[PDB]
Formats: structure tokens, C-alpha cells, sequence
């Protein structure tokens, strides 16, 4: 389990997400939405 | 020269002494009857020696003078090919 | 954990250093300054120079000329080369070039000593190194001397001559000037590098350039092999110089400081010197004189031009020409207006808005400075008798100074002034010592000095230091400036010409990747802090480690925990004899047996296999590795 | 340990290039381009995808700029001012000079020719210069404290740059636009074998190798006098920065032969300050350049002209250098809506004219157009799309992906038509990975990041002191203090609980034979089949191969059957095991 430790250490240290990421829909998002 | 050679690398002091005093008989030639001589007293120094670099220094001498003029080198590697079994 | 030093010149410094798997040149060097030991090559054959009185020895005498006391030899110049024959340079690896000044002499190692290694440099320092060559060969095969001159070279006979000539060293190790074909050859294997450019050298060791501040590409090399790092400090400077200043942050966490190039005449202030030269010129200038400026083509004569180019303004004296004669004249002039990004933050912001950086081009534009190829082009139509040249090699053993010398010293109105520090005034000086002409030494050396070095030693805090032994002592002029010395908390160990220093950076623990398929397949452990066991196969390519996948052991089972906690796991009939420190517990199936001796554990078998495995499995319930 | 990489712009277009890159955690803008041809609205990327009424700057630690182009840097000062980022923005010295000129045309074209209500001012553009970091070429900057970047040689313009951004054992090159075929005054792309998790290539020519450099130069030559021997004009429109420097050295030396002075109608002081900007960045030119410029200066041109008038002239052999490129606005749209004729009004496009009207329809007829007064052409009329552009071909891609070799590949600033065409190729070819992705198409990878250990050097020597010819390396890491740390198990008990276990067994002998039989004859037992035991020869008479020894004591001591003891660890079990069960009953009398 070497590589669970590691990887989880290494995700537990990271940053915010995009907001399109996060409202995405198959890994697409409309851009533009406004218009 | 051959005894004095033998004698001044007998007292120079082992790290850097003797490895200038074997810079300095590395330019000036030698005659090819007396290799035999001088390369006899490098190998027991080179047995004497514990300094790598002096012993780097001897192997790369006694390698120069390998390439003087019509002497023949067949005499002189069993004893090189000894000390580079044990080197 | 080894360095050959193959130069005790400490600013031409050539060291090679068996770190790791690859042996590093670091720099190349020429000592130029056994140049002047000999006379000088004029453009035009003199009459003093030719008629010059004979040594006189009990014996020769057509060899050794002598001029006011001093004894030169009627030869061509030779230059001292570093130590070639201390290590086969066929083994060496790497070369790395910080300096163009300590870039000469890179024409013998790669031609005539059988090295097929890379050359690493920054390209301001390939080309102007190119210009220096180019115009050493220029001057030496400009009006060529034969080199008769070998009876002196003799070890007995070197000893009964003067100072200057007796304290040489390294005599039958000199050599002439290389060709141009050497030149051509030796700046073809060379790699272009800018500054932090990781290279790998064959995966073993990361190699970067980082600027110096010093010159035009000059740059400080950092060596590391991911865990062990060697710092190499050549000339630098921590002035307002146009170059982008020092990157001192780099050096930090070094196991090896490496230290060269260091200021010559410490106790001169850079800025003083500038305007002490600036108003000596002027003065001569003023009384109708004129004025020879033995410079580099691309030293520091950019800098006393643009103090110069301030200067005359103010003073009154923008009528005066401002010459400068060289063979690479314009190609220096170019090179230095065109690297522009190689500049400090002040000067490279002169890219944005369009203007060149330097502003010698002004002075070109308003015809105030004229650079010419040589004497008998143009110069001699253009030239105007109050005038200042710069021109030919410092060294006054050759280029066109020799002439300026010969024409101008009859008279006390003209002056030299020196402005290169790397060679003795008074030495360089000696063929035309019975001159009338007015000789100024101002030197201008913005290399370190003994405050700064101490300072960036404290701010960086490198464990070892190497420098010349030069600086480990004060210097002979003074010889009693405690000021004048590398002062560090570790003793600084020092090295002379040919010496090899063992140093005592070897360090274990080389880094090796673990690829994520075995790391699936280990697991760590708790003991008393995290550990694991790995059994794999090793693979290496290019010297870079790869764990692919595919005695000790350590607890806590003392004899009480022992008796107690596995005394009914799935055996039966065991009995426990009292043996001192320990006990001994045996079973009576097959005389099977367990001995414990202090902090260890063994299984006896008698006769039986099946058994055997679990009983060693029912003590690693908790054994561990450690 | 997934590198996600959105394009928000040129996905499947050209123009607007905007590609963000999560790698590590760290977020990386690519370019910051602006689209052209758009009239509102879509001229910028949507930033609104980086969770918009909110500090960009948080999000945003690296934003990289790949040449001075108006479609990878023109929405770069509305963005960092406008937005609000203030990190930082890394381009290369020739791109930090010559992108705010290229800005401050275009909002002098918005402010004049167009609206300019929602667009940005000079001061404006000033204001984004502060935060712009200089990187020079090869200059492994450190951004932050484990995301690194790498600037290498594009080719496509002065200062172009594919921008390597390593963090870790994670890599993703970006190669901006570049050329693989060097010009008359910049050289071809390189880049050494970083062989990166993904590339990041351009696609704006999928299309094969466009006929080498001699032929086109001698076709754009000949059709150039073909249009003067008539005494038509020539009206080719160019952004005066980018292929413009090759096509007027080219019709130079071509008019060298009639000796005709010919009008480069961009500005006095930007074709001035062109010069300039090539002469003080001469080390990013060609090497025929780099060695050349001290004997001459071939950006001196000895033919120019200011503006307006001479345009307006007599119909003569005059060939025009308009000022904005693409025909989408400016002295290029102003000339061509005048100008009209067989031999006359030659159109030279050496551009791709992504999406601007008018430009864009060289595959057209060029006849159509869609303006309030439209005009119409001719055949002779030239409208031929000469291909003068700096950008790589097929052959050059594939070149590129080659020499980079990289573990996947991506595709931007191209067609959508030419980019499924080049995926095919390289997947069909190469066998890596391709991807396809739109505009706010999110693309996520797999990592597979090593783990960086450190192995003691004994241990490391040891590994092939026996193992270099069948082998094996055992060990035991010890995860102390935060770092990984492999070590053999002796400097394992060295680091800091010891309690040894071993095999030392004494196995009842099945053989009952004499003393001789049962010492001197068990013990050769080794060398019958088995394999990677080590070899050392005593004269006394002793197997010793690691942890083993046999020659214990008397044949029988203990009052029952023959007793010796066998020894082994847990390494060299096989040889004890084997010897321990042909022990217990396979040696009978
Ligand atoms: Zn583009
Ligand atoms: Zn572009």
C-alpha cells in the first residue's frame, strides 16, 4: 500500500477547483453561457 | 637516470613530492636501453606506494615509456599485467 | 570526493574534479604572463628593440637579451599552459567555460591531448572568447619569430639567471600560440548554454550556468548529484556592472565551495580607479599628449568608455578623437550592443522603447569614438595627434600597443595608463624601461574581494572551501593585511599547482525511483516511526536507477511475553526448562525445539518439515524488520 | 495524480488560444488570446469558467505566453487589470518587447475603426507589463516551490517558445505555434527527448509538406511579376512582425535584377522599430543571420514608403505591405475595398485567416464578400494563398512528436477537419495517444508518478557485485522523519527494537552410517541442482554461503539417530529447506 499513502498525501495537499469543472456535463461545459 | 630516480623518489614524501618529482621525469626523454632499469624501480614503487594518485601517475609514466623509440616492451608486461591484477 | 587542480594561477584556474562517475573540467585558463618574460613582437622591426646588447654568460648569449638590467629572451611569446600530463585529459568528460578570459587555452586540450568530451559555455562568453583568440593568433602570426630560444629552458642553467627569468616555472611545459585552425576546431565542440539550463551529463550529475556578474556571459557553475552539490565561484562581481547580477541564492546547501578568481590588488576601490584614469587622461590630453590604453577588446573597456563618454562632456574635450584599434574591433563593438538580454534589469528594459543598451553607439554616431582594424588602413589618414587609443594586448608583448609603445615613449607628454590588473605593470613595462613617457597604474578590477567573498561565504554557508592557496595567505606586498584572507568557520582547505585534494564530501543514499506497480505491492510497517520491506529487481539506464518489480529481524518477545502468549496457539504438551536469562522450550512430538538468547530468537526442527513453517509463522505475529 | 487540461479557447478553432492545465494542483494558463473577426462578446476568452466574481489570482499560479500573436496574447492586459490577476506572467524577452506595440495597434483600430465600450486603454496595457516576468531561452525558471518551467525554440515568430511546465515527474509541453523548417531569418524548432506525460501541439496545417522553401519562393516570385508585367499593383497584407521580414527580404533580392523601389506601407516608426527589435535579438534569429550581421545588415531595406498617397497612384508595378495582417480591419480593408484590377489588386495571402471576413474565403472564389457596397474581382485578380506562413506541416508535427516522444498527445489551433485527419495519423503511425478536444472540453489523464527514493550506495553497488548476470535486490525502506529512505537491513538496526530470528535447526539424520559418511559426505549436498548460491573454497572442509553452516559437531550426540544442524535464513531459504526435508527421511540406509 506504498502508493496509497503517497497519493493520498499527495491529493490531501492541493487547490480549488474551476467552477465549469464543477458544473460540467461529460467532461463538457457551454461557454459563453450569458450570450 | 636510474639510482637516482630510485633515490629521490625513495625520499620524497608519499603524496605530493613524489608525484612532482615523477611530473618532472615525465617530460624528459629516455634512452631505451635504460627503460628496463627505470620501469623496474617505477613497479616497486608503485608496490611501496599506498596514494592512488601517485600510483595513477606511475601506471601513466610507465605507459609513456612504452612508446620510446625501437624498445621492446615483451619483458615488461607480465609484470604490468600482475600489478593490474592486483590493482 | 577528488579535484585535480591543474593550474596555480588563482584567476586561470584548471580544475578537474573525479566526482561521482564523470571527471568535470572546470574552466581552462592561459597564464599569459609568462609572455613577459620574452620581447615583445613589433609590428615594424625597431632599432632599439633589434639592436638590443647580449647576455653574458661563462658558456647562451644570441638567446638572452638584456634591456636596463632586466634579461628577456629574443623568442616568441609562449604561454603557460595548465598541467596536461597529471591527468590523461582522454578520460575527461565535461568541460565547463565561465569566463572568456579563463576560455583560452581550450584550443591545446582539445586538439593536441586527445579529448573527445563536450565543451558547456554560455554564448556571450563563445563569442567574445572567439574574439580573443582570434585576435591573439592575429598579432602573434601578424609578423612571425622563430623560437631558437631553448638553451635557457635548461634546468642548469635557468638558476644562474636574474629574478624575473630564474622564478619562472613550468619553463619546458610552455608552448607557442595555437593556429587558427585549433581556434576553428575548438569552439566547434562546444554546446551553447543559458543560464539555469539544467543539463544532464549522462544522468549521473545536473550541471547549470548561473551568472556571475562579472562580464558578458560570465557565469558560476553549481554540480549536483541530487543529494551532493558542488558550487564552482569563478570571477564574479557584486557591482552595478551591466551584466544581471550575482544569483548568490543557488549556491546555497553546497557541499563543496570551489573558489576562483578573485580580485588581483585588492585594496583598490573599482569606482576610484575609473575616475582616476578618467582624470589622467584628461590631464595629458589637456597639455597637447596623447594618451595608449593597453585594454582588452571586450574587457573592461566598455565601461571606462561610457565613464569616458560622461567625462569629456563636462570636461570640455569632446574635440580629441577616441581611438580604438583591434583586428575584432567592430566584432566586439556588435557583440556587446547586440546581447542586450544579457544584461541587469536597468539595461535590458532599454529592449522595450527601441535604443540599443550600450551607449558607445552614440558615441559612435556623433563620431566621437573610432574603431579601426588595424594601424595602416584608415587610421593612418584619420589620425590626429592629441588623441587616446586603446589598443593591443595588455600584456605589451604584442599587438599594436608594441608600436604605440616605440612611437610614443621618447616623449613625457604621452602617458600609458593600465587598466587590466592580470599583469605586472612593472614587468610588462620592462623591455621599454629607459622611456620618457609618463606610466599610470590604475587598474580596475570589479572581481570579488576578501569583504564580499566573507560576506556571500557567511550568506551562503557552504561546508568546504576550496580556493587557491593564494588567498589563503596574505598577499607578498603586503604580507601582514589579515583582511586580505578567506576566513571560514572550517579551515578552508587550499591547493597548489598539480596538488590532488581528496575532498570529504562522500555522501551515501543515491535516489532511486520506484515505479507504482511494486509500490502497490508494499506495505509499510509501525515500529518504534513507519518501515517496509522490498524484494525487487534493479534496472539502470543512463545512469538513472529503476526499482522494477518482479537478513534481520525486529520485535519485541521477551522471555515472559514468549512463555505467556504463544504457550497454546494450536500446539500441545510443551514444557519450559529453566535456563538462565531466557527459557528453552521444546516439545515432545519430535523433540522439536525453541532457544531465545537476549534480543533474538531461533526455531530448532528434529526431524520434522511440515511443522516447521507455522511454528516460524506464530513468532512473526509480531516480528517485524527493523 | 491527474493532469486535466481544458481548453477554453482554440479547441477546435484558431484564434482566442486560452488552455488551462491542472498537472499537480497547479493551475496554468497557456495563452491568453483573443479571437478575431468576432465583433463582441467572444473577442476574449471566457473567463467566467475560472469561477468568475472571485480573485483569479488565487486559482492562477503561472500564466504563459507563447509568442507576441494577437490570437496567444491579445487578451492578456483585459484579462489581468479587467479580471483582476496580479500573478505572474512569463514570456520571452523578444515577446515582452513586442507584444504591448501589437496591443496598442489593435485598441487603436477598436478605439477608431470600431466601438470601443468594453475594450481596454494604453494605460491599461501598462498596467498588465508590471507583472510580466521575463524567461529566456532554456531558463528552467521556478515559478513556486515544485512547479518549474522551460522555455525551448518555436520558430513561428521573434521569441516564439514551447513552454515545458514540470512539476514533479509530471511534464506537459505546450509548443505555442512553431515552424520545423527554418526561415530566411529564424531558425527550426527544437526541443531534446523531455518525452513529457502530454504534448500540447498546434494543428493549423495537417496538410503535407508545402512544396520546400525554393519552390514556393520562386511561385510567389513569378506570380509577383506576372501582376507587374501588366503594370498592376500588389496589395499583400501582413502583420509586419511575422513572415513580413522574409517576403521583403525575398522581393528585395528578387528586385534586385529591375532595380524598382518597392512601398512597405507598415508604419515608418513600426518598420523602424521592427529593425530594432531584430537587431538587439539577434541570438533568437537564424544561424545565417547570427554569423552574417557583422559583415552587413540586411534588415537595412533601401526601399519604404510612409502612407496614404502614393496607394492612390498611377496604376504601376507599386506592391503594397498593408499594415494590419488577416484583412480583418485597417489600411489592409481600407486599400483592398479601393482596389480593383486584372493585374492590379494583387491579394497574397500569406496568412491562414482564421475567421475574419473577407480574409477567410481564399478557398473561395473571393468574388462574394459581405459588406454594405461589396465589389467584385476577376480571375487575374490575384487571390492565391501563397503558403508564407511560420507554421509546421504534417511532416514537421510528426517530426516534432518524435522527437519529443511523448506519452500522449493534444491538438489546438487547428480545424476540426484537419485535426481528426492528423489524430488518425498519429494514432495510426506512432501509436501514443491523441485527443481531440473543444472549445470547454475538460481532457483528463492518468499519472503514473514514480516514487523518488534514496538507496544506500552499498547496497547499490552490492546489487551488481553479485547480480550483474537472473538476480534479485532485497531491502527494507524505512519511512522516517517524512522521507523515504531504502537501506539494507544492517543499517536498518543502525537507523534504530532489534530482535533477530533465524533457522540454525538440527534435523535428526535419517542415516545411520559411519562419522566419515555422516560429516564429510552430507554436507556437498549444494552444487547438485541448485542455482545463484555464491562459490568460496576453503581447504579445511565447510559450506559457507551467507548464513549457512553445516559442519556442526559429533555425527550423534544426543542418545537417538544421527544429529546435525542445519542453518539458514530467511534469504537463503530454498538451500536449508531442501536440505532440512532430504534430511528428515530422504537419506535412508
Ligand atoms: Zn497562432
Ligand atoms: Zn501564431
Amino acid at each position: 500500500s506504498l502508493w496509497s499513502n503517497r497519493i493520498n498525501t499527495a491529493n490531501s495537499r492541493k487547490h480549488q477547483e474551476f467552477a465549469g469543472r464543477l458544473n460540467s456535463v461529460n467532461n463538457r461545459a457551454e461557454l459563453y453561457q450569458h450570450l | 637516470k636510474s639510482a637516482a630516480l630510485h633515490i629521490d623518489l625513495c625520499k620524497a614524501t608519499s603524496p605530493a613530492d613524489a608525484l612532482q618529482y615523477l611530473l618532472q621525469f615525465a617530460r624528459k626523454p629516455v634512452e631505451a636501453e635504460s627503460v628496463e632499469g627505470v620501469v623496474r624501480i617505477l613497479l616497486e614503487h608503485y608496490y611501496k606506494e599506498n596514494d592512488p594518485s601517485v600510483r595513477l601517475k606511475i601506471a601513466s609514466l610507465l605507459g609513456l615509456l612504452s612508446k620510446t623509440a625501437g624498445f621492446s616492451p615483451d619483458c615488461i608486461m607480465d609484470d604490468a599485467i600482475n600489478i593490474l591484477q592486483n590493482e | 570526493m577528488k579535484l585535480y587542480c591543474l593550474s596555480g594561477h588563482p584567476t586561470l584556474p584548471c580544475n578537474v574534479l573525479k566526482f561521482k562517475s564523470t571527471t568535470i573540467m572546470l574552466d581552462c585558463g592561459l597564464d599569459m604572463t609568462s609572455t613577459l618574460n620574452f620581447l615583445p613582437l613589433p609590428l615594424v622591426q625597431s632599432p632599439r628593440l633589434s639592436n638590443l646588447p647580449g647576455w653574458s654568460l661563462k658558456d647562451l648569449d644570441k638567446e638572452l637579451k638584456e634591456c636596463s638590467g632586466h634579461v628577456f629572451v629574443d623568442s616568441v611569446p609562449e604561454f603557460c599552459l595548465p598541467e596536461t600530463e597529471l591527468i590523461d585529459l582522454s578520460t575527461v568528460d565535461v568541460i565547463l567555460i565561465s569566463n572568456y578570459h579563463c576560455m583560452m587555452a581550450l584550443p591545446y586540450i582539445t586538439e593536441h591531448t586527445g579529448f573527445t568530451g563536450t565543451v558547456y559555455a554560455t554564448e556571450p562568453t563563445v563569442q567574445i572568447g572567439r574574439l580573443l583568440m582570434e585576435e591573439l593568433v592575429n598579432f602573434i602570426e601578424r609578423v612571425p619569430k622563430a623560437q631558437s630560444a631553448s638553451l635557457w629552458k635548461n634546468k642548469d642553467i635557468q638558476r644562474l639567471l636574474p629574478s624575473p627569468l630564474k622564478d619562472a616555472v613550468e619553463v619546458s611545459t610552455w608552448r607557442r600560440c595555437y593556429t587558427m585552425q585549433e581556434v576553428n576546431s575548438a569552439l566547434s565542440k562546444i554546446q551553447l548554454v543559458g543560464y539555469s539550463q539544467k543539463i544532464e551529463l549522462f544522468g549521473a550529475v545536473q550541471v547549470t550556468p548561473l551568472s556571475s556578474g562579472y562580464a558578458l556571459g560570465s557565469s558560476n557553475w553549481i554540480i549536483q548529484s541530487h543529494y551532493e552539490k558542488v558550487s564552482y565561484v569563478s570571477g564574479s562581481s557584486l557591482l552595478t556592472t551591466h551584466p544581471q547580477p550575482m544569483d548568490q541564492a543557488s549556491l546555497k546547501n553546497s557541499d563543496v565551495l570551489v573558489l576562483t578568481g578573485l580580485t588581483q590588488i585588492p585594496t583598490a576601490n573599482p569606482d576610484g580607479m575609473v575616475g582616476e584614469f578618467c582624470s589622467n587622461l584628461a590631464l595629458t590630453v589637456r597639455n597637447g599628449g596623447n594618451v595608449l590604453v593597453p585594454c582588452y577588446p571586450s574587457g573592461v573597456i566598455y565601461d571606462l568608455l561610457e565613464c569616458l563618454y560622461q567625462y569629456i562632456d563636462s570636461a570640455g574635450l569632446s574635440s580629441v578623437p577616441l581611438y580604438f584599434i583591434s583586428p575584432v574591433a567592430n566584432s566586439s563593438l556588435e557583440f556587446s550592443q547586440i546581447f542586450a538580454e544579457w544584461l541587469c534589469h536597468n539595461k535590458q528594459s532599454k529592449v522595450y522603447l527601441p535604443e540599443p543598451p550600450f551607449p558607445h553607439a552614440e558615441l559612435i554616431q556623433t563620431n566621437k569614438l573610432k574603431h579601426y582594424p588595424s594601424i595602416h588602413g584608415d587610421f593612418s589618414n584619420d589620425f590626429r595627434q592629441p588623441c587616446v587609443v586603446f589598443t593591443g594586448h595588455p600584456s605589451l608583448r604584442f599587438g599594436d600597443v608594441v608600436h604605440f609603445m616605440e612611437l610614443w615613449g621618447k616623449s613625457s607628454l604621452n602617458t600609458v595608463i593600465f587598466t587590466e590588473p592580470d599583469f605586472s605593470y612593472l614587468e610588462a613595462l620592462a623591455p621599454y624601461q629607459p622611456l620618457a613617457m609618463k606610466c599610470i597604474y590604475c587598474p580596475i578590477d570589479t572581481r570579488l574581494n576578501f569583504i564580499q567573498v566573507s560576506k556571500l561565504l557567511k550568506e551562503v554557508q557552504p561546508l568546504h572551501v576550496v580556493c587557491p592557496e593564494q588567498y589563503t595567505q596574505p598577499p607578498p606586498a603586503q604580507s601582514h593585511r589579515m583582511d586580505l584572507m578567506i576566513d571560514c568557520q572550517p579551515p578552508a582547505m587550499s591547493y597548489r599547482r598539480a596538488e590532488v585534494l581528496a575532498l570529504p564530501f562522500k555522501r551515501r543514499y543515491e535516489k532511486i525511483e520506484i515505479m507504482p506497480e511494486l509500490a502497490d505491492s508494499l506495505v509499510p510497517m509501525e515500529i518504534k516511526i513507519s518501515l517496509a520491506t522490498v524484494s525487487a529487481v534493479l534496472h539502470t539506464k543512463d545512469n538513472k536507477h529503476l526499482l522494477q518489480p518482479p537478513p534481520l529481524l525486529s520485535g519485541s518477545i521477551p522471555v515472559e511475553q514468549f512463555v505467556q502468549t504463544l504457550e497454546k496457539h494450536g500446539f500441545s504438551d510443551i514444557k519450559v526448562e529453566d535456563t538462565a536469562k531466557g527459557h528453552i522450550v521444546l516439545l515432545q512430538e519430535a523433540e522439536t525445539l525453541i532457544q531465545i538468547e537476549e534480543d533474538s530468537t531461533h526455531i530448532i526442527c528434529d526431524n520434522d518439515e511440515m511443522l516447521r513453517v507455522r511454528l516460524r509463522d506464530l513468532v512473526l505475529k509480531f516480528l517485524q524488520k527493523f | 495524480p491527474e493532469i486535466r487540461v481544458t481548453p477554453l479557447g482554440a479547441g477546435q478553432d484558431v484564434g482566442r488560444s486560452c488552455i488551462l492545465v491542472s498537472i499537480a494542483g497547479k493551475n496554468v494558463m497557456l495563452d491568453c488570446g483573443m479571437h478575431m473577426g468576432f465583433n463582441d462578446d467572444r473577442r476574449f476568452p471566457d473567463f467566467s469558467y475560472i469561477t468568475q466574481n472571485g480573485r483569479l489570482t488565487d486559482f492562477l499560479d503561472c500564466v504563459i505566453i507563447s509568442h507576441f500573436h494577437l490570437d496567444h496574447c491579445g487578451a492578456l492586459p483585459y484579462f489581468s487589470e479587467m479580471v483582476g490577476y496580479d500573478g505572474p506572467i512569463y514570456m520571452t524577452h523578444p515577446t515582452q518587447a513586442i507584444c504591448p506595440i501589437l496591443l496598442e495597434d489593435y485598441r487603436k483600430i477598436a478605439v477608431d475603426k470600431k466601438g470601443e465600450a468594453n475594450f481596454f486603454t494604453s494605460q491599461m496595457i501598462k498596467d498588465c507589463m508590471k507583472k510580466v516576468v521575463a524567461v529566456h531561452l532554456h531558463q528552467t525558471v521556478q515559478v513556486d516551490d515544485e512547479l518549474e518551467i522551460k522555455a525551448y525554440y518555436a520558430g513561428h515568430v521573434l521569441g516564439a517558445a514551447m513552454f515545458q511546465i514540470k512539476v514533479g515527474s509530471e511534464s506537459v509541453v505546450y509548443t505555442g505555434d512553431y515552424n520545423m523548417t527554418p526561415d530566411r531569418h529564424l531558425g527550426a524548432a527544437w526541443i531534446d527527448k523531455c518525452r513529457p506525460n502530454l504534448l500540447i501541439t498546434q494543428s493549423t496545417y495537417a496538410t503535407t509538406i508545402r512544396d520546400s522553401k525554393r519552390c514556393r519562393e520562386r511561385d510567389f516570385l513569378k506570380k509577383v511579376h506576372e501582376t507587374v508585367e501588366r503594370g498592376g499593383k500588389v496589395l499583400i497584407p501582413v502583420f509586419a512582425l511575422g513572415r513580413a521580414q522574409e517576403l521583403c527580404i525575398l522581393l528585395e533580392t528578387f528586385w534586385e535584377r529591375m532595380n524598382l523601389k518597392v512601398p512597405i506601407y507598415f508604419s515608418t516608426g513600426l518598420t523602424e522599430k521592427a529593425n530594432h527589435y531584430y537587431k538587439l535579438f539577434i541570438p533568437w534569429t537564424n544561424q545565417k543571420i547570427r554569423k552574417t550581421f557583422v559583415q552587413r545588415n540586411m534588415f537595412e531595406f533601401k526601399h519604404i514608403k510612409a502612407f496614404d498617397r502614393a496607394f492612390a497612384d498611377n496604376p504601376g508595378p507599386m506592391v503594397v505591405f498593408a499594415t494590419p495582417g488577416m484583412l480583418h480591419a485597417g489600411q489592409s480593408l481600407q486599400i483592398f475595398r479601393k482596389w480593383a484590377g486584372n493585374e492590379k489588386n494583387m491579394v497574397i495571402m500569406p496568412g491562414y485567416c482564421v475567421q475574419g471576413t473577407v480574409g477567410h474565403k481564399i478557398l473561395s472564389g473571393q468574388r462574394k464578400l459581405e459588406m454594405e457596397g461589396r465589389q467584385v474581382l476577376e480571375v487575374k485578380m490575384q487571390v492565391e494563398y501563397m503558403s508564407f506562413s511560420a507554421h509546421a506541416d504534417a511532416k514537421g508535427i510528426m517530426q516534432l512528436v518524435g522527437q519529443a516522444e511523448p506519452e500522449s498527445v493534444l491538438l489546438v489551433h487547428g480545424e476540426a477537419k484537419k485535426m481528426e485527419f492528423l489524430k488518425q495519423k498519429i494514432e495510426q503511425e506512432l501509436r501514443v495517444n491523441c485527443y481531440m478536444p473543444a472549445n470547454g472540453e475538460t481532457v483528463t489523464l492518468p499519472t503514473s508518478p514514480s516514487i523518488p527514493v534514496g538507496i544506500s550506495l552499498g547496497l547499490l553497488k552490492r546489487e551488481m557485485a553479485q547480480g550483474l548476470l537472473p538476480r534479485l535486490l532485497h531491502g527494507t525502506l524505512i519511512m522516517k522523519d517524512s522521507n523515504f529512505r531504502l537501506v539494507s537491513s544492517e543499517q536498518a538496526l543502525k537507523e534504530l527494537a532489534e530482535h533477530q530470528l533465524r533457522f540454525t535447526c538440527r534435523v535428526h539424520l535419517h542415516d545411520t552410517r559411519k562419522e566419515q559418511e555422516t560429516a564429510l559426505r552430507v554436507y556437498s549436498h549444494l552444487k547438485s541442482v541448485l542455482k545463484d548460491h555464491c562459490v568460496q573454497h576453503l581447504p579445511d572442509g565447510s559450506v559457507t554461503v551467507e548464513s549457512v553452516l553445516l559442519q556442526a559437531a559429533a555425527p550423534s550426540e544426543d542418545p537417538g539417530t544421527k544429529v546435525l544442524l542445519v542453518s539458514w535464513t530467511y534469504q537463503d531459504e530454498e538451500l536449508g529447506s531442501f536440505l532440512t526435508s532430504l534430511l528428515k527421511k530422504g537419506l535412508p540406509q
